[PDB]
């Protein structure tokens, strides 16, 4: 189970058996569950998880170098608020900007300061506070400062233990923001039970399941992600906790079921025919609404499929790659699939052998497999663009599948177009599918661009290598 | 106070673009596993959709300190690296650049590289820490790693001569200012149209580590910078003897290049004639493009914002104020420098401020935190129009709530899409001007 | 009851730290000794001498790490675990201790041992945050400093004292007294007697300085276990029964610079004509 | 007619009076490496300076003395006097300046070489100095040195947008709807599919071209690359091309409307992005921007996707 | 400027034996330098005569020479300090005041003829052993008693160095023995010093002349010049002063030294 009785959480690689390297079929990385270029942390992940909580202010305790990611992920709040129909703000990330001195002598002291800074200035319902690598080498013991003021205040106070050097992979900096959550925000035993609602567990993108499960009669409670705090807070009164990709969605979930009671869904993710349908009667048999799915499952059936016969004909024989993520990649292995695009190489960041909810009915990979056939040039790296142009060459696609910067520029010199998928909602369901051919067919069109940029660039890696 | 929200900079090994700014150089970094890519990602790609270029984004290795790499050091890690990088990539120069946890838990770095250098292989190592300050810093000491254990010593009768007219140019830094690459290109040509040999040291105008190894060769060095670059700059006079010329201001538009040139050419002893007919041709193009800008803003029925407020760092903080003083006559608001500047040079800074023009006196301010830079644009009565908001995406929402415009200068500029746009000289002048004015006639749109 | 001990370098922690450890065990208590020391000799008298594999080295060597494959059984029962760390001069012993630390709170050893006694045998030099971690709200409330006649020895005590005062007033834990080691003469009691006096607080014992302990030690034993009826192993017996009902925990009250500096001048001439 | 039709008046009439006959004796030998630019409407197209500027410097740098005649970058009535000693005429333009061309050709006796296709981008303009210098003989090591330089500059600035153009989070628009001049429609159709890679939507000529270039035209548009096919339509009235824009189909991504001010509304009623290439812009200023050439793609492309990119700004 | 480092376990005489060594050697003429590498800031209390004097780490621009301070025989006492303990990195403390030291040209701009790095007993992390580096020190003594932990510290930090020695760095000068009185002591510590391939530079035995300068606040040189012990640290310090012969260490495995400790127990029985 998960341990909720410590302000720490383990790392993914500690609670899974994280696996951040790896070549072969995905059979075989299926079957078995010297040189860098630098990747994620967790102490990113964090910020783009708890900074996007609304009526939330999370602290940094790092050196100001720690806190140059909020630009991006301010970028990707705005644009998510005006996406989801919501006024369009900055989100407020503030930094305790430690130097020398306080790698000396501690930076405890700037800590709580800047905690009582940001209950003055914005007076929000829950602070997080956000460890790094320099304040975990030399123990600032951030806890009681986070029980005091916690007790001071009234509102909670949250310490996030989010290092880089503590995890191989970022996705940990899920895992320290949703048991920060549990832990503090989540109410207990609550004299309330919305019956209608359901807890999604997704990002930023356009809202496509309040429209879908509006059909099944169901509110939809967004988390984590432009959030409110009392959305985090009811999130033991709704009757089921989902999300569209597993990676973001197992330790949330699998706690709130252990904790909370919240009924969780051992459903296949929703991407692709048989993955939404399984998704929906599960999705709708947890909640008792078992009687208007397949009233949608119809209507969508005889909606998008005559629409499917012709674009699977505008896409006959085309090779395609998804490089990027765990299990919001292996959703895409199964939707190209669905429109018969080749997809004979893939490159996921990690794998997850096991999740947290321990389901051996939630693996995403043995659904990829089984239904919709192998991959036989399956590759696990984490985001190491001198391995992408090995698999690049190794098989060759047209068009390749990104979401995650750092592999799509490495593809374009070589003459590779690439689909960017940020808004997370394009290719979930029926929809879903119908949107992910007009991208592939729009991606292809941009081919121009990709073969004119790989004729006149040169390649940092040497020849010697090259080959 | 301490706290700094809305970060105005980044870390000092974010200065591994620094490096990989000159061309066919690829630095290396000895850090956490997620330093380098918050890096690039914050400083290039959401600062104006730079990309990562030859030896940068992507493509710099990374130790990715672990918790084995900590415990136990990662000097190995960090040999085992350079060792597999010399056979991977493709580089004239690799640069090591060392995160807080080989500072802090004292990797012996020297020890490592040492070796490497000791074969010939063309490697360097900086020790840039998380807390030893932002990239400014972390420039500054990449600058001085490259130069010591790069360049070398020098010797004339060996390395070649010196010569009185090529400059080496420390300006501003690379891939923070936004339009670096524009405005690095428009500084190298005007120097090269005064008539000098350009060390321009990075971009693509950069000839690559053949540019930086004749280093000592050069004349002089150039300063175009404040604050930032004097550290290199007194390095190198204390090392090779070059005397240096600091032009702490940045000359956006003819008034100010003209007067950037002169001074220049009367440092150097260049002609005066290739001077004054390098400058006559610039001004002739510049000018004519006024006259019509003129009838709009001379002529424009719905009145043009008259107040504005810089926020960004030293250089464009103080290029952008002394523009918009003695160019287009606004009224100066609030300023203030948000690139945490040392101690010693802020009251000269300060002071560049206080004789911005003969007839207007302002001052600045040095807040690295945004929440007292948006409290004193909220505590400055901007007038009955609305002002000119000339910050970065954290302005944005404020320049709606004070019925102004913004204009993103800076990092993080993540409204703009950057190609090859300058806003320094003539030509960047000139595009100043029309996002400027495209920016406040686009309110009523 | 969860026990910190601290004190000057080479001073004796280990070797007291071990034998009460060992007079615990004995009287039928379940005693864990963490070792918070990089060189992993803690624990040593309780093994026999031989190497045991830490839990830092386990780390290196694994990517998932069983808090238990690194709790070794020592004499008398003792649940001897040592944190260990690296060679001298490289990586980060601090942080080491953070993350052994952090790794046995998350097993949660400390309650499916069924233990009585978690005793932390610390360092001489608490140099990070990473040593002080067993005195950090939650983790133990019995802090003792083990100090001797020597005037580097109590000046290492009251520095010990200023820096267990920052935790003390954060909800750490508390001083419970001072441990006073390798006293003989009657000027050795006295002077440290005085000392604690002037710092209000308590002297748990006083061992004195013995080759019983330093015959035992070679051998890699304890002196509760190679003279379990000598006159030392009595006395540690004897602290050991007065660490067990110990409660009267205070917050340090160390002496300024300048106060310490005067008491051992005054000091000072009593021992010429002593 | 329209400004169009009085442009070609009026050249026809300096022509004609001003600059009289020639006699290659009396006013100067013939010049083979001297070409007179007839390539866009000043002051209708918005950005006809910096384009004018662009043109000028790509013919000089192949190794040609221009005759720009309109803009900054004239000389005026000398440039104008020197229009029979230029060794052929450049008609840079789909339809605009033919009539003036012809009437050059019977006055004097100058070859004309038509490049209706407007150069944007490095495959473009490359293609356009080759031609040029092909037909002038020009040295072709000049021509070769100098488009190894501009394309050594070009791709490095677009091997820094490419990271932006194949990684951008929330995706980039796929079609493109053109609506102006023939010109400015051409070249930009042209430059976005070649360069881009993006999709023809809707291309709608806004000029009045008369009936006998309009086939060519439509021709030009017939082949806009070696593997799309597009077309294009002549409608003056605004209301009709409103309705045509409405009538279309993009697809799931709302498209990118190169419009005027006209479209703005239309733009946001599509939930698109719109820019203003033709006439009138009413919503930017512009001094010295270029939207051609080598330098001036990368321009266009800053617009483009600052643009794009500014929705939630 | 003859650099020198001194190690060993923790309270056993580092500190004393340095400032009785920096002392004979300031009794000489020398210029010695004496730099205190443990922020509990104790390691030249005998040469101060007690009082407290600020430390590097409490200036952190800066200017270094501010932070020195002469005791006795004109001895520079130069203090790194750090934090309380407990809290903070005192190893990036040491490593931020030696980096500002050399920035300052200290060693250079003063004329020393000694410069004797006084460590910590717990070298924990590579900010500790920033004196054993390359062209810092070159002679590196551990002192060691006739205790097993003292021997076993001392092995242990023979690994440490081994790494700085194979590494261009220090190479371990010898053995200091202290508090060295009986003949069984001295045989025990003979025996480890030939086992590991290097020297003991001399013996120093256990009097009250120390505790009695100790608690004086001062050094037996300065106490007693005309005793027994400053007799034999002025030889020490000779001995330091003319030393030369540094070998790479040759420290004993777990086994080798729990062998080693099982053939000596025996010999007090
Ligand atoms: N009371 C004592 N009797 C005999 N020997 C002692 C006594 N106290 C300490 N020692 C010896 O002094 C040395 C210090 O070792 P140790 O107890 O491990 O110190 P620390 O734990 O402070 O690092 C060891 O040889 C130890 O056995
Ligand atoms: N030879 C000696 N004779 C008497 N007392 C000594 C002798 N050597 C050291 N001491 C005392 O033992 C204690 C050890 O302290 P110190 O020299 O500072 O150790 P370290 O600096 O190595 O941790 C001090 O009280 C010191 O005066
Ligand atoms: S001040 Fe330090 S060197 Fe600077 S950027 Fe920060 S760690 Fe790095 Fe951080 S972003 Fe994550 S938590 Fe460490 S791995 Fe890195
Ligand atoms: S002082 Fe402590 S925290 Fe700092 S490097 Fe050394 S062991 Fe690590
Ligand atoms: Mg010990
Ligand atoms: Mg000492």
């Amino acid at each position: 189970p998960i341990n909720l009785k410590t302000s720490v959480v383990e790392s993914r690689e500690q609670r899974l058996g994280t696996i951040i390297a790896w070549d072969g079929k995905a059979s075989d990385l299926s079957k078995e569950s010297p040189f860098s270029q630098g990747s994620v942390c967790s102490e990113q992940m964090v910020e783009c998880q708890a900074g996007n909580v609304r009526g939330a202010v999370l602290v940094q305790h790092s050196p100001i170098g720690c806190g140059a990611g909020q630009v991006i992920y301010n970028s990707i709040f705005r644009n998510g608020l005006a996406i989801r129909g919501l006024p369009v703000e900055n989100l407020h990330l503030i930094s305790t900007n430690l130097r020398e001195r306080d790698m000396v002598y501690g930076g405890l002291d700037k800590l709580e300061r800047t905690i009582r800074d940001a209950w003055e200035r914005h007076h929000p319902q829950a602070i997080f506070i956000a460890t790094s690598c320099p304040t975990a080498i030399i123990g600032d013991d951030i806890e009681s400062v986070a029980s005091q003021l916690e007790a001071e205040f009234g509102i909670p106070v949250i310490p996030l233990h989010c290092e880089g050097f503590k995890s191989k992979h970022w996705s940990t900096g899920f895992d320290a923001t949703q048991h920060g959550i549990l832990r503090q925000i989540v109410r207990k035993n609550p004299e309330r039970k919305q019956e209608d609602l359901v807890n999604v567990i997704n990002l930023w993108g356009s809202d496509v399941f309040g429209p879908m499960l509006g059909e099944l009669g169901l509110r939809v409670n967004y988390v984590v992600d432009l959030a409110t705090v009392e959305d985090l807070a009811q999130m033991s009164e709704a009757a089921a906790t989902v999300g569209f990709c597993y990676t973001l969605s197992t330790y949330m979930a699998a706690a709130l079921e252990q904790e909370f009671g919240v009924p969780e869904v051992k459903a296949p993710m929703p991407y692709g025919f048989a993955g939404t349908d399984a998704w929906l009667r599960e999705i709708a048999r947890v909640t008792h609404r078992e009687e208007q799915a397949e009233a949608y499952i119809a209507r969508e059936h005889a909606r998008v499929k005559p629409q499917l016969e012709a674009l699977r004909e505008k896409l006959k024989g085309i090779k395609g790659f998804v490089s990027t993520g765990s299990a919001y990649a292996h959703g895409m292995i199964q939707v190209l699939r669905e429109l018969g695009v080749t997809v004979d190489g893939s490159l996921v960041f990690h794998h997850d052998p096991v999740y947290d909810s321990q389901d051996p009915r939630q693996d995403s990979l043995a659904h990829l497999v089984d239904n919709y056939g192998d991959v036989g040039h399956f590759s696990v790296g984490n985001r190491q663009q001198f391995q992408f142009y090995g698999l690049l060459q190794r098989v060759k696609p047209d068009f390749i599948i990104i979401r995650h910067n750092g592999l799509a520029p490495l593809a374009s010199r070589l003459g590779i177009p690439a689909i960017p998928l940020g808004d997370e909602h394009i290719a979930v369901g029926y929809q879903g599918i119908l949107n992910l051919g007009e991208s592939i067919l729009d991606v292809l069109a941009h081919r121009k661009f990709h073969e004119d940029i790989a004729a006149h660039v040169r390649l940092p890696y040497r020849q010697d290598w090259l080959a | 106070t301490n706290s700094i929200e809305q970060v105005r900079y980044i870390c000092s090994i974010g200065a591994m673009h620094s490096a990989s700014a000159i061309p066919r150089v690829i630095p290396i970094t000895h850090c956490g596993p997620g330093c380098a890519d918050k890096q690039f990602m914050n400083v290039a790609f959401y600062n104006g959709f730079q990309g990562g270029g030859y030896g940068g984004g992507a493509v710099v290795p990374s130790t990715n300190a672990t918790e084995r790499e900590v415990v136990f050091g990662g000097a190995e890690r960090l040999d085992e690296l350079i060792g597999a990088s010399l056979q991977v990539l493709d580089a004239d120069l690799f640069v090591v650049l060392t995160g807080c946890i080989p500072d802090l838990v004292g990797d012996d770095i020297g020890s490592v590289v040492g070796p490497y250098q000791k074969r010939g292989v063309p490697i360097v190592y900086a020790e840039t820490g998380g807390f030893r300050g932002n990239n400014f810093t972390g420039h500054e000491l990449v600058t001085k790693a490259i130069i010591d254990q790069f360049v070398g010593d020098y010797d004339a009768e060996r390395d070649g001569a010196r010569e009185p007219h090529t400059v080496n140019v420390w300006s501003l830094l690379p891939y923070h200012n936004t339009f670096w690459r524009g405005d690095l290109t428009e500084i190298k040509r005007l120097l090269e149209g005064i008539g000098l040999k350009v060390n321009i040291l990075f971009g693509p105008q950069s000839a690559g580590v053949a540019e930086w190894k004749a280093i000592p060769r050069a004349g002089f060095n150039l300063v175009l910078s404040p604050w930032l670059g004097l550290d290199t700059a007194r390095h190198l006079d204390r090392k090779y003897g070059q005397p240096t010329l600091h032009r702490p201001i940045i000359p956006i538009g003819a008034k100010e290049t003209g007067a950037f040139l002169r001074e220049v050419a009367a440092f150097a002893g260049l002609d005066s004639a290739v001077v004054e007919a390098f400058i006559t041709a610039e001004e002739a193009v510049y000018y004519r493009y006024l006259e019509d800008f003129t009838d709009f803003y001379a002529e424009y029925w719905w009145g043009l914002p008259a107040k504005f407020a810089v926020i960004g760092d030293s250089a464009y903080n103080l290029a952008l104020t002394k523009f918009l003083v003695n160019q287009l006559g606004l009224i100066p608001g609030l300023q203030i420098i948000t690139d945490n500047p040392p101690e010693e040079v802020r009251e000269d800074i300060r002071a560049h401020y206080h004789a911005i023009a003969d007839d207007v006196a302002t001052d600045v301010s040095f807040e690295e935190d945004s929440y007292t830079i948006h409290q004193k644009i909220r505590a400055t009565d901007f007038g009955h129009k609305a002002p000119i908001l000339f910050g970065t995406t954290w302005e944005r929402d404020l320049a709606k709530e004070l019925k102004g415009a913004i204009v993103e200068v800076g990092f993080p500029a993540s409204y703009e899409v950057v190609l090859s746009r300058s806003y320094l000289g003539y030509r960047g002048a000139l595009t100043l001007l029309e996002k400027i004015y495209t920016t406040t006639v686009s309110a009523s749109a | 009851k969860q026990i910190a001990i601290y004190g000057k370098g080479g001073i004796g922690k280990s070797t007291t730290t071990s034998n009460i450890s060992a007079a615990l065990a004995e009287a039928g208590y379940k005693v864990m000794q963490f070792g918070c020391d990089p060189k992993s000799d803690s624990t040593n008298t309780l093994r026999g001498g031989d190497y045991i594999p830490s839990v830092l080295d386990l780390l290196r060597e694994n990517a998932r790490v069983d808090a238990h494959e690194a709790i070794f059984q020592g004499f008398g029962g003792i649940y001897c675990v040592e944190a260990g760390g690296p060679a001298p001069g490289v990586g980060c012993a601090g942080r080491g201790i953070i993350t052994a630390v952090e790794l046995l709170k998350q097993q949660n050893v400390f309650e499916e041992l069924d233990l009585d006694y978690v005793i932390f045998d610390v360092l001489g030099d608490v140099v990070c945050g990473g040593f002080a971690v067993p005195i950090r709200e939650g983790i133990a409330e019995h802090v003792f400093t083990v100090s001797s006649s020597d005037f580097m020895a109590i000046y290492a005590a009251n520095n010990l004292f200023k820096g267990i005062q920052k935790y003390s007033n954060a909800g750490g834990a508390l001083l419970g007294g001072v441990i006073a080691n390798s006293i003989n003469t009657d000027f050795h009691r006295d002077i440290i007697d005085d000392f604690v006096a002037r710092t209000q607080t308590q002297v748990v014992q006083y061992v004195p300085r013995s080759l019983t302990v330093t015959q035992a030690e070679l051998q890699g034993r304890t002196t509760i276990e190679a003279a379990p009826e000598s006159a030392q192993a009595e006395i540690y017996r004897t602290l050991a029964r007065s660490i067990a009902d110990h409660t009267d925990s205070k917050v340090p009250t160390p002496l300024n610079a300048q106060e310490l500096r005067d008491w051992s001048a005054s000091w000072a001439n009593q021992l010429i004509e002593i």
